[PDB]
């Protein structure tokens, strides 16, 4: 009965644990996406400005 | 007659203690046992949960 047990609950933590690695890792990255491309719309948003700053600090 | 009726009731004295000897071995190896199926049971069961908490660290590391 102890090894049944064991065994049974090695198995339901290695299946609960793939389930929680795959549900984390598909979190992680729906997140990265959504920020990645969040952080380019924001940055095209603040974009062409300071481009004519940056020319002029090199324009002599 | 005396002396062997004696000596009978003497093992039978006997046959009581071995009986007895053998049902305090048979529960006090019961015992044992169920104490080391808990710990084992234990030590599984903390070392898979373990296991999990770590590799959940690792992957949301990752």
């Amino acid at each position: 009965e102890a090894e049944a047990k064991a065994k049974a609950l090695e198995a339901q933590y290695r299946e609960r644990e793939r389930a929680e690695t795959e549900a984390l890792l598909a979190r992680y990255r729906e997140r990265a996406e959504a920020e990645a491309k969040a952080v380019r719309e924001k940055a095209m948003a603040r974009l062409d400005e300071a481009v004519a700053l940056v020319l002029k600090e090199v324009l002599p | 007659s005396k002396l062997e009726a004696i000596l009978s009731q003497e093992v039978e004295a006997e046959i009581q203690a071995l009986l007895q000897e053998a049902e305090a071995k048979a529960e006090a190896v019961k015992r044992e046992a169920e104490e080391k199926a808990k710990a084992l049971l234990q030590a599984r069961e903390r070392a898979l949960e373990a296991q999990y908490r770590a590799a959940l660290r690792r992957a949301e590391s990752a």
